[PDB]
């Protein structure tokens, strides 16, 4: 594929990159359980002017 | 980034080009030296004495 020929000769070649792949994924968020009264600003009596 | 990862194919193989400029000269480092330090056809030993 890189030398873009069928036959290749004698030698060495630099062909691609290899990494290893992630096994999993991890998600550490802040654990604070108080839910975000942001109901409590739309819901209400008559706005700010 | 996987999402970059996808946009430097469209942009092209600009990379092999670079993988095949930094290769002569890493080939080329090797032979530099070969000429200098490797002009002897037999190694010598000296003397005990």
């Amino acid at each position: 594929c890189t030398l873009k020929s069928f036959t290749v000769e004698k030698g060495i070649y630099q062909t691609s990159n290899f990494r290893v792949q992630p096994t999993e994924s991890i998600v550490r968020f802040p654990n604070i359980t108080n839910l975000c009264p942001f109901d409590e600003v739309f819901n209400a009596t008559r706005f700010a002017s | 980034s996987t999402e970059c990862s996808n946009l430097l194919l469209q942009y092209g193989s600009f990379c092999t080009q670079l993988k095949r400029a930094l290769t002569g000269i890493a080939v080329e480092q090797d032979k530099n030296t070969q000429e200098v330090f490797a002009q002897v056809k037999q190694i010598y030993k000296t003397p005990p004495i």
